[PDB]
């Protein structure tokens, strides 16, 4: 898995998603993997590697 | 007129300090911004 700077079908975990992947900074906990914003929709994502 | 103007000088500056004041008096201002903040958020939600 990979890919940068791209508006690409991401399909991490099984779920369906379309959009741009940047690098981030938000300090996720250790068991934490996903990500959400007031918008209750995705916001982030952990590398599974 | 020097009394007058004495008058409308010291009337204008106590207005600058009501409003200076933190008893903020633009709530009609503010009731239009919060409902449609709101509402926008109540309709993006709704998605859910």
């Amino acid at each position: 898995n990979l890919v940068k700077n791209k508006c690409v079908n991401f399909n991490f975990n099984g779920l369906k998603g379309t959009g741009v992947l940047t690098e981030s900074n938000k300090k996720f906990l250790p068991f934490q993997q996903f990500g959400r914003d007031i918008a209750d929709t995705t916001d982030a994502v952990r590398d599974p590697q | 007129q020097k009394l007058i103007a004495n008058q409308f000088n010291s009337a204008i500056g106590k207005i600058q300090d009501s409003l200076s004041s933190t008893p903020s008096a633009l709530g009609k201002l503010q009731d239009v911004v919060n409902h449609n903040a709101q509402a926008l958020n109540t309709l993006v939600k709704q998605l859910s």
